[PDB]
């Protein structure tokens, strides 16, 4: 070590020239592989590569949709993957028309099996399902793959552009007049309980608040109903026991200037939801509250 | 509908603009068809095809 | 839209002698908090001091620091100071601004200031009336006693008299943490401790509905036939009241346990505070330490 | 002691795609563009006797 | 240049069977007590911390304040090891008793069960990587295990522990050992029942007394039904400084079950080999 | 949809033309992906705009 290595100011990734073209340099030989420029070197972002089944990519052929990981229950496929808009038919936050229409577009042997495979056991939905985060692009097939990143923006190759983040409009939910600049994104899902079986609630918060205890103290005023459902079935249905009146996970942020309304087309029927433009993702746990 | 694009990349003449009221209220007000505003920088105008 | 900044500059508009400037100087590496972020912001929305208000409640200024986003101070210059948003996960050098002692490897709270020693610390900027609040930087034991103490002074003022209402406030205020002496400043018992009670009275309401006669069993079996200090002075708590199980089920208590154990985390969150830095270094006078941070 | 007499690899044969036969059926062209291409199409004309 | 990395040299003498041993482990997950630069190989592994009267608990424990890092490179005279920061993704190999799959959430543990560098008389004891949901169902199996330790006497309650030991994950079956040795119970476990049971007889009496008098002022309907429901359980069967001794009680024996109660993910995976003995996976903590 | 006016119009490549088979029963028998088909002189190609 000297006072010229202390004063050097590091090496720029862009300036020095990849280890293709040093090994290239070294023995001056030609290659046919173009290989001055090294595509996705410079992508900070971290992404996985999915395979799934032709019957489940519906709606997921755009870029944008959040991508789950459910347990069947089974050896076989032991995992699904399944987007939030499959979710969307078992929640009854959905409207009956939109249950419709998206019930009819999921009409294959597939994703009937997930909802059969979701409602047949006796735990409950957030127990059944992880989280990968937001997908960003397509190869059609009989099975198709998906590529996902858990961690950074969306965009494509040359980062030309930045692909947002798709809600349904009936799972999306503000708590705010005036929106802080800086938004967190949490997933909620409550339970119901009610006589026969509980009834699932899902929704997609957008929130300015970072804190765990006090986003927890408005989330328990805005679902003061299901608590007292909860105590309700404690009281009257021993030997039933129940955790939790609902589960809470971080995903994300954006800022508030980017969330806007939209429409998705597929096979010619229009759903609509709402599209956070540079949503990036970063995934937590599933936290549960009562 | 225009091919915005287009109108980024290609050479353009230079001229002192005259709107009698502000441009964003001339915007905003619909003084022209085929309007369309962004802010910061967009980069679709790089994507060729 | 506009990005978050990382990098803030605060000015002064109040003008600074040199001993203001020279107090400044000493408090780089120092956590400051902020209620909004821009590239230049004034000195008045710079602290806790903002927040000063004639409720002058412990337990509200404990709520509205929770909603501050946290900053390091960078280098001064002349009526210019720069501040640095930390990043989950990285490493930084912090300042200990507070009388509390560190230690290697504890977990550190942030948490509004509590008064100690001859209380004339508050040399801190005062400059037309406006003065410079930061809150204290403590490592969780601390934390969690204060905590501790604000709800059970809650708990135990429904019902009781009002003169032993003072004594068990009086009593309960003062803590001695690692061999130094704290007291909290106006322990004021309103709507924001009322919340807390409520739900600590439901998640206790619902472990003792949950818990199975093997758990509630345990402590009174063991008594029978172990003797040790732990055990005498655990037992003198309780209510002064062979054979065989009379039901097992391993099943049910494997349910039973998992619901109890979602009741306990319920419980323990009203008094666990968020660990906004973990420590793995100590200058020897307790002045600085190395930190990650997260949160 | 044990010995060893030599020690040898695979000297692979090249193949290249302008010397098979197959390449008779083929017109190879090269096109630094062809990543910016969408579709590419021919048009016939024809009038009968 | 280099990359930061810790250095550990081996106070013993190597053979050529002990290094070639050691680079089979070349992204196995360690453990270090403190982060410091230069470091002796008797700090690696659980080793340190083995003890005859203590048993999992104190170690899981002690493993929440370690610091984990990742094997980086082999050499003679020395080991390089590499402490993952968060937010990047590495690989880690699958040294647990379960596979794993994409998307899973890893937690380490203890472990519980081939031995790795007996030297004269250190062992590198490497910790388990594990799901999270096989975690939190082997700490609860364990708790209830160790609460049958005084009935241990009579068939039906030996009948539930042989149960309660045995337990299935995907594709693997496998039993975990009883916390009763000796029939006794060791200190750390013996302290975790005893806080368990005092938390729930302290909650049992002091809960009613303080919901009767806020649920007349309640506006949300639910405490009253709290109360109701603390009456069906008293139907199914004091000088101020006591109340607030009990207090205090209840909540400090509340802190003492944080470690049993709850747990934080150090992984998630996504990629897996067919060789699945390794995986690629985001490091958080 | 493709315009067949340009087509008729612009400069054309001389070309000895093989359909094995008729060219209408070839298409009519749909074998080529887009077709147009007209009959006499069709004044489309004139009313360039």
């Amino acid at each position: 070590m000297d006072a010229r290595a202390v004063a050097k100011r590091p090496r720029d990734p862009a300036d020095e020239d990849n280890e293709l073209v040093t090994a290239l340099k070294a023995k001056r030989e030609v290659n046919t592989i173009s290989v001055r420029y090294l595509y996705h070197a410079d992508h900070q972002a971290l992404t996985a590569r999915f395979f799934v089944p032709e019957g489940l990519v519906e709606f997921e052929a755009q870029p944008g949709a959040l991508l789950i990981r459910m347990e069947t229950g089974c050896d076989s496929p032991r995992h699904l993957y399944i987007s939030l808009y499959l979710l969307g038919i078992r929640a009854s936050n959905v409207s009956a028309s939109t249950r419709c229409l998206l019930e009819s577009v999921y009409t294959a042997s597939a994703a009937r099996a997930a909802l059969q495979w979701l409602d047949l056991g006796p735990h409950l939905l957030h127990r059944r399902l992880e989280t990968l985060g937001c997908v960003k692009t397509v190869s059609l097939g009989i099975t198709s793959l998906l590529t996902c990143v858990m961690r950074g923006y969306l965009y494509n190759t040359l980062k030309t552009e930045v692909f947002a983040l798709m809600i349904p409009k009936d799972m999306y939910l503000t708590w705010e007049e005036t929106r802080g600049r800086l938004q967190y994104v949490y997933l909620i899902i409550v339970y119901d309980y009610d006589g026969p079986e509980t009834r699932p609630g899902i929704y997609v918060l957008t929130s300015s608040i970072a804190h765990w205890q006090t986003l927890v103290d408005v989330a328990r005023g805005k679902f003061a109903r299901e608590r007292c459902s909860f105590v309700n079935r404690r009281i009257t249905r021993p030997r039933q026991i129940p955790l939790c009146t609902g589960v809470i996970q971080k995903l994300g942020w954006c800022l508030a200037d980017d969330i806007h309304t939209s429409f998705l087309v597929h096979k010619e029927l229009k759903l609509s939801v709402v599209r956070l433009d540079n949503f990036s993702v970063e995934l937590g746990d599933f936290r549960e509250f009562v | 509908m225009e091919n915005w694009s287009a109108l980024e990349l290609l050479p353009k003449v230079g001229i002192p603009t005259d709107f009698l009221t502000h441009v964003k209220t001339s915007a905003g007000e619909e003084m022209f068809e085929a309007l369309r505003i962004y802010y910061g920088d967009d980069p679709e105008r790089y994507n060729i095809h | 839209m506009a990005a978050m900044e990382a990098n803030i500059f605060c000015t002064f508009d109040h003008k600074l002698s040199i001993a203001d400037v020279g107090k400044l100087t000493k408090l780089v590496a120092a956590v400051v908090p902020i209620p909004q972020r821009l590239h230049l912001i004034k000195h008045y929305q710079l602290g806790l001091h903002q927040f000063v208000d004639h409720t002058r409640g412990y337990v509200r200024l404990r709520g509205l620091l929770r909603n501050m986003t946290l900053t390091l101070m960078r280098r001064v210059e002349g009526n210019q100071i720069l501040l640095h948003v930390p990043t989950h996960g990285l490493l930084y050098t912090v300042l200990n601004t507070g009388p509390v002692t560190w230690e290697k490897g504890d977990a550190l709270c942030v948490l509004p200031p509590l008064f100690h020693g001859p209380l004339a610390r508050e040399n801190l900027l005062t400059l037309g009336q406006w003065e410079l609040v930061l809150p204290w930087i403590v490592p969780m034991p601390l934390a969690l006693e204060i905590n501790q103490r604000l709800l059970i002074m809650g708990l135990f003022s429904l019902d009781r008299s009002y003169e032993e209402v003072k004594a068990a406030v009086q009593q309960l205020q003062t803590i001695t943490f690692r061999d130094a002496t704290f007291t909290i400043p106006d322990p004021v018992i309103d709507q924001h401790l009322l919340i807390d009670m409520k739900t600590a009275c439901l998640s206790m309401s619902m472990v003792a509905n949950l818990a199975s006669e093997l758990t509630m069993t345990y402590v009174r079996k063991l008594a029978l036939e172990d003797s040790s200090m732990l055990l005498v002075k655990c037992q003198e708590l309780l209510m002064r009241l062979p054979a065989r199980p009379q039901h097992v089920s391993p099943d049910d208590e494997i349910a039973r346990l998992s619901a109890l154990f979602v009741m306990l985390r319920q419980l323990d969150d009203l008094i666990r505070e968020q660990v906004v830095f973990t420590v793995c270094d100590v200058s020897p006078d307790n002045k600085s330490a190395t930190c990650i941070f997260k949160g | 002691f044990e010995a060893i007499f030599g020690t040898f690899c695979n000297r692979l044969e090249w193949v290249y795609f302008l010397t098979s036969g197959l390449a008779a059926a083929a017109h190879a062209i090269k096109f630094h563009d062809l990543n910016k291409l969408t579709t590419g199409k021919m048009l016939f004309h024809v009038q009968v006797p």
